[PDB]
């Protein structure tokens, strides 16, 4: 009840919230290397045979 | 090397074997990790205790 | 600038002021002055002749020295009073 | 109905008032009325709708009115003249008790009790105006009237705490009307608004009011960025009179946000990082604080990309605010991979979102970092790497161009590399064994000082309640 | 409005321009002071010189700014 | 030590408040 | 109870188009008879999209037959005197049917009444578990989690050793289901030691799961003892295809075959990781680790390597290997660089003093932030 004057006034300067404006308007990064690996193996194998 | 009775390094790009018979680094830092480990839990506990003020 | 703050002269005069600061070799100020302007030129003029100091900055920030030299050399086309900066910038 | 409601709501107002009235006039209990006042604004905002709203008029009439009858009239006029025996003399519940303003003596002017009452009465009008959303006429009418009244007062430490709150409303209300409609009249009155905060701040430094100093500084730093003036903002921060003694954590958190922005554009991303982390810590995590947290996260992410570092991937993900930070994840992917095309496409798509907060402007500069970041990574994987290899990977235009970007970088020392032109490779200089050098000691020296500073903070605060209790009688 | 015109005028070498500038700044010295703090060493130099005849006024401006900032010692 | 002393203060506030109300009632 | 999982696992292969069209339609033959037989329409409605009204007339008939049978059976055994126990068993029996048609909603209700009534203490523990089983059927991770707590609440009050064995295997599946495998590898290998099965998914599943999780978590020396030299896994031999593929990958790594190692990775992905519903999620996550591991060992043993020696041993080209390596290097589990110019792979591998310095200082920063957090609040208050 003490912070409440301050938190509400603080909020007012951001204006609204942005968070609910957003839907109205509208290997964490890596990619799985099994797919890549598959292709590559075939490609190696050819050259290897004819070596 | 994986077993670990001579733990050294092999050079493919040349042809030498280097031997290192160097066993192990600081106990000091290790036991220091344990003390810090306890302390992390302890402060959260205390904080739990300290919530009658809230 | 009168009547809240248009005129075609507004774009030309800004471009020459900002280029001064890049010739004094203060990027720090180039950004500081730019901050002020930003609210008043967001898309009002957008970039016009204003683009001339803007590209130049971008390339030294990237650290593309090559690309930079290229813009200056080609900058001899448009010499009208801009040479007042061009020469400084070579050195 | 009407009579019952007006009076009942009015009853509660007088109970709250009596408490704050009594406490200020018997010694200086300064801190205690302040805690009441916080709670007061909240209780009052919720009140107003229930139990009519001409409950305030009754209150005005009831006590002494030196200018406030006219102000209340003006509000009533605005939303249409309301009538139900709302003519003065309507209420009178003083009745010759010295705690309810002695009826004969006050009127004669053999005693004055109006001083503090007037400041409070004003507080109720600004709150109610803002509540209702009465703009235009009243907003100017209100500023016009309150500023000379405080400057006719010679305001106690206690009275300083009260007017620190009218100041908040004076600033916000002028802004909302401006945002609603642009006009030159709004612009003339803007110059008036700056000048009044500057005159008052000197008065409020001499009374050393922790509340007052705090409120004014947050407002002024904000005003300056909106007008873009770098120069004035740096001078204003040099002083650092902004207290940390007792003020709310919400106040501080605002203070820390602005510094982050300010230092970032001036090319200190080192200190901006510390400020932005520090701003989150002070802020409470509340829904009423959600707007601040949401703007804070976004600024944090921009600073980490300006430095050259990728923030934690998990930040954007594990958030329940994850939707807004959709633009931030696309920027983070493009920067880390050095994909030249991706980066430019991202900022076109999310441009209008980004333009709102003027993070678009920072993102033009984040073009540079796409390239800077990618080279740092390529160098850490591949120690000696021909200039030819680097270009092939990240499709950089030519060997001469990439050499120069790398060259620029290691002057400012981020890559920590060196170019060997003659031999055609760029060789990372890192080797470790920095434990042997003196650098850990510098690091650790600081960490001790930080703990000590903790202890001191504990000790001082700890004793302040105990004084109270020993002095109080106990069973 | 801003102090930027005002600053610009000090610099103009010609005597009458500098004098006019001092009056202009003096009006708004109490209203606005944080913008000309930067440029205090120049106002001070004018006070030093004994060519001006509103020289007394030049030091007044320095003093006024310094009390508003809160450096009371510099003011006095 | 910071918290424990606070805990003690918190109980004592109540002890002292209760003295005042009870003196009034008794009289 | 028993068939509900059988169905869905078949249905999964039908759903996916990743699977070969030949395999897809093997699954199609098998599942179709059981849809009709066990009357699986509520669950089947989701999957049918997702890959007769007779099934329903049947549902509804069955619903009502089975529904009515069980109804009046309880009406019969309310009368017949034994008020705690016989109503309870009859209520369980309604739920048996619900569990049969794969509607979990109705199961929960009837088994609720069963619990209210005070019966054998073992029995209750069995019921709680049955509800947790339904979480695996839907394969909603969130459903299995909440429920397994209620089971764990009653287990230790019950002090049942017998159903305590079941707990292990179910909790294996939660930790399997999730990414975090550190808790999963320990749990699933203990259950190979002690199996107690009362209405439970086959023993085969447990084998498949131990092997994967063994590989991901354990270090070299502990992999040998606990997985390779597991008596059960060896005694069961490689019979089933899924089990077989993983076994070949395990041997080669340990016998330090490098040539067939990379082909077994491709094999494992085709035949183990993708058919499983729980480790379909973690197919990407498993592989990335295992490619780092072959390298991480190899760099331990070698200060320098050539690119051609490194590449060729595995049976991949120099260009392909170099690319795969730059992906893994910034995670800093390999601690090596590639000299393009000299063509060597040099190994930094720092276990120096400066390395150990980093690990303790990161713990200390975590403790630093918390102190500020508790203190600043409490001082204001």
């Amino acid at each position: 009840t003490k912070k409440k004057n301050e938190e509400i006034n603080k909020k007012s300067l951001e204006e609204d919230d942005e968070f609910e404006d957003f839907p109205i308007d509208t290997d964490d990064v890596e990619v799985d290397d099994d797919f890549t690996n598959e292709l590559k193996a075939e490609l190696d194998r050819y050259k290897r045979e004819n070596q | 090397i994986l077993d670990k009775i001579f733990y050294g390094v092999l050079d493919q790009g040349n042809g030498w074997l280097y031997v290192y018979e160097t066993p192990n680094q600081d106990a000091t830092y290790d036991s220091a990790l344990e003390l810090v480990g306890q302390l992390n839990k302890v402060v959260d506990q205390l904080f739990e205790k300290a919530s009658v003020l809230y | 600038n009168h009547k809240l703050s248009e005129s075609d002269k507004k774009s030309k005069l800004i471009s020459l002021y900002l280029l001064n600061l890049l010739s004094q070799n203060n990027t720090t100020k180039f950004h500081s002055e730019l901050q002020y302007l930003d609210k008043h030129i967001k898309n009002l003029e957008d970039d016009s002749l204003l683009s001339y100091p803007i590209k130049l900055d971008r390339w030294l920030m990237e650290g593309s020295y090559q690309k930079a030299w290229d813009l200056l050399q080609s900058g001899s086309q448009n010499i009208s009073e801009f040479d007042s900066f061009t020469d400084i910038l070579k050195s | 109905l009407h009579h019952s409601e007006k009076k009942y709501a009015e009853e509660d107002q007088v109970q709250e008032l009596l408490k704050v009235l009594n406490e200020i006039s018997k010694t200086t209990l300064t801190l205690d009325p302040r805690y009441i006042w916080r709670s007061l604004k909240d209780l009052s905002s919720l009140r107003n709708q229930e139990l009519l709203n001409a409950e305030t008029l009754c209150f005005t009439v009831n006590v002494l009115y030196p200018d406030s009858s006219s102000f209340k009239k003006n509000l009533l006029k605005f939303i249409t003249s309301n009538h139900k025996s709302s003519v003065p003399g309507s209420a009178e519940l003083r009745n010759s008790y010295p705690a309810s303003f002695y009826s004969v003596n006050t009127e004669k002017k053999t005693i004055e009790v109006t001083a503090e009452i007037n400041c409070f009465m004003h507080l109720l009008v600004q709150l109610f105006l803002w509540d209702s959303k009465e703009l235009e006429q009243l907003v100017e009418f209100n500023r016009k009237v309150v500023i000379p009244n405080l400057l006719c007062y010679y305001n106690l430490r206690s009275l300083n705490l009260i007017n620190a709150k009218l100041w908040f409303y004076i600033y916000l209300s002028h802004e909302t009307l401006a945002r609603s409609s642009e006009e030159i009249n709004s612009d003339n009155q803007n110059i008036i608004l700056r000048s009044t905060m500057m005159k008052f701040l000197k008065i409020a430094s001499l009374k050393h009011d922790n509340e007052t100093k705090a409120m004014l500084i947050n407002l002024i730093l904000r005003d300056f960025l909106n007008n873009g003036e770098v120069d004035s903002a740096s001078d204003f921060i040099s002083k650092l009179e902004y207290p940390h003694t007792d003020v709310s954590s919400s106040l501080e958190a605002r203070y820390f946000f602005y510094l982050s922005k300010i230092n970032a554009i001036q090319l200190d991303y080192s200190t901006a990082n510390e400020y932005i982390i520090a701003a989150i810590r002070k802020a409470p995590h509340n829904s009423k604080s959600l707007g601040f947290l949401q703007q804070s996260n976004k600024l944090h992410c921009c600073i980490q990309l300006l430095m050259g570092d990728i923030p934690e991937l998990s930040f954007f993900h594990q958030s329940n605010m994850q939707k807004s930070l959709l633009p931030y994840y696309h920027l983070t992917k493009a920067v880390k991979l050095g994909d030249l095309k991706k980066f430019t496409s991202t900022i076109t798509k999310y441009k209008q979102l980004l333009l709102k907060d003027d993070t678009y402007q920072l993102c033009v500069r984040l073009r540079s970092n796409v390239i800077k970041t990618g080279i740092r990574i390529i160098s850490l994987t591949y120690k000696k790497i021909s200039l030819r290899d680097i270009c092939l990977k990240l499709n950089l235009d030519s060997e001469q161009t990439v050499e120069y970007m790398v060259s620029r970088a290691i002057r400012d020392g981020v890559i920590e590399a060196k170019i060997n032109h003659e031999d055609g490779f760029i060789e990372t200089t890192e080797l470790l064994n920095i434990y042997d050098s003196e650098d850990p000691q510098q690091v650790f020296d600081e960490r001790i000082k930080f703990a000590n500073q903790l202890h001191d903070e504990y000790l001082v605060s700890m004793r302040y309640p105990e004084d109270k209790k020993t002095q109080q009688n106990e069973k | 409005t801003t102090a930027a015109p005002l600053l610009a005028l000090l610099r103009e070498n010609q005597d009458s321009v500098k004098t006019y500038a001092l009056e202009s700044i003096n009006n708004v010295v109490d209203q606005l002071w944080s913008e000309i703090s930067n440029e205090l060493p120049d106002i001070e130099a004018l006070y030093d010189d004994d060519t001006f005849s509103d020289r007394e006024m030049a030091a007044l401006i320095a003093s006024k700014v310094y009390y508003n900032l809160g450096e009371y010692e510099s003011a006095v | 030590e910071l918290m424990v002393i606070y805990i003690s203060n918190l109980v004592r506030s109540i002890i002292a408040f209760d003295d005042l109300i009870e003196n009034k009632i008794q009289n | 109870r028993v068939p509900n999982y059988e169905v869905s696992e078949k249905a999964f292969l039908l759903t996916q188009s990743k699977v070969s069209i030949e395999q897809r339609k093997e699954a199609a033959e098998f599942v179709l008879a059981k849809i009709k037989e066990e009357e699986m329409a509520p669950y089947y409605k989701y999957l049918c999209e997702e890959y007769d009204q007779e099934l329903y007339n049947e549902l509804c008939k069955k619903n009502e037959s089975k529904i009515k049978e069980l109804n009046e059976k309880i009406q019969k055994l309310e009368e017949d005197d034994e008020g705690e126990l016989e109503q309870a068993q009859a209520w369980i029996n309604l739920g048996e049917y619900y569990a049969q048609i794969g509607d979990k909603d109705n199961a929960e209700k009837t088994l609720g009444k069963s619990l209210s009534k005070a019966i054998s203490t073992g029995a209750k523990i069995d019921v709680m578990l049955t509800i947790a089983r339904l979480g695996f059927f839907y394969n909603d991770q969130l459903y299995v989690k909440e429920k397994l707590e209620a089971v764990n609440s009653m287990i230790e009050k019950g002090g049942d050793w017998e159903r305590r064995n079941r707990y292990k295997t179910y909790y294996g599946i939660h930790c399997l289901a999730v990414r975090n495998f550190k808790e999963a590898a320990k749990l699933l290998v203990d259950s190979l030691a002690t199996f107690t099965s009362i209405e439970l998914t086959s023993y085969e599943s447990i084998a498949t799961y131990a092997s994967v999780t063994g590989l991901f978590t354990l270090e070299r020396t502990d992999l040998k003892s606990k997985v390779i030299d597991s008596p059960e896994l060896l005694s069961l031999i490689s019979t089933t295809a899924a089990l077989q593929s993983i076994s070949s990958l395990t041997i080669s790594l340990y016998a330090s075959d490098y040539a067939s190692y990379f082909p077994y990775l491709l094999e494992t992905y085709a035949n183990v990781l993708i058919p499983c519903k729980y480790l379909n999620r973690h197919a990407d996550f498993f592989v990335r680790e295992m490619r780092r591991k072959v390298y991480a060992q190899l760099l331990e043993s070698y200060k320098t390597l050539s690119l051609k020696s490194m590449a060729s041993a595995f049976g991949v080209s120099v260009a392909f290997l170099d690319n795969d390596l730059g992906k893994f290097i910034p995670n800093k589990q390999l601690n090596c660089v590639i000299d393009r110019v000299n063509g060597i792979v040099e190994t930094n591998r720092p276990d120096n003093k400066n390395a150990q310095y980093h690990l303790l200082v990161k713990q200390g920063d975590g403790l630093l932030t918390k102190l500020q957090k508790y203190g600043a609040a409490v001082r204001l208050t």
